[PDB]
């Protein structure tokens, strides 16, 4: 996976072929990408928004804004680095507010109780 | 502007084939820049091609 | 003829996995 502002793409390395265009529209500058073994792709925005996508479809299933530590400037609400733990169940992020944040998936969730963002590919953007 | 200036320099001295080779390179390099396609189109239309 | 912008092909822009998410890599 590779990303530039508002643009996350997936590439097959065996031949350098474009695999999928993610639904990264309006997410702004992306500072970091991480992929776990469950096909979750995480994109950390410079605007401080955590974007979670399904790697195979490129579907953005969750958007979650980080909260900067007390006394921080609005510009400090920015994700700078990330990595999943070895099991892929914990996401570690380093931010401009000088803190490290640990994220984990909700175990009470299910396909029906937490559907996430709807699959609704925007035809207006010609990235298909 | 550099591409356009180069193409114009080529056309002003009537080197139409150098200009063609250059316009083909321009659209092959930056196919999403409409200005380059319109330049090639207007050049060939001026020559009744 | 096919001499114009020979190196530019529509398929280079199309994401191969959109037609089949489960494509094997």
């Amino acid at each position: 996976a590779s990303a530039c502002t508002d643009d996350i793409r997936s590439w097959g390395l065996a031949e350098g072929s474009l695999l999928t265009n993610f639904e990264s529209e309006k997410t702004g500058i992306i500072n970091t990408l991480s992929i776990n073994q469950d096909d979750v792709l995480f994109a950390g925005g410079d605007n401080g928004v955590l974007s979670f996508y399904d790697y195979k479809s490129g579907h953005k299933y969750q958007s979650l804004a980080t909260r900067e530590m007390v006394g921080s400037l609005e510009g400090e609400r920015s994700v700078l680095c990330s990595t999943f733990d070895k099991t892929g169940l914990r996401l570690i992020t380093g931010e401009a507010d000088k803190s490290i944040k640990i994220w984990k998936q909700d175990e009470t969730a299910t396909k029906e109780s937490e559907p996430g963002l709807a699959w609704n590919p925007n035809l207006s953007a010609k990235r298909f | 502007p550099l591409w356009i200036r180069y193409i114009d320099a080529e056309l002003k001295v009537k080197c139409i084939n150098h200009a063609r080779n250059l316009m083909n390179r321009a659209i092959s390099t930056l196919p999403r820049v409409d200005k380059l396609w319109y330049k090639y189109l207007i050049v060939e239309e001026s020559l009744n091609n | 003829t096919d001499q114009i912008a020979k190196n530019v092909k529509l398929d280079d822009f199309i994401p191969k996995r959109q037609s089949n998410f489960e494509l094997s890599v």
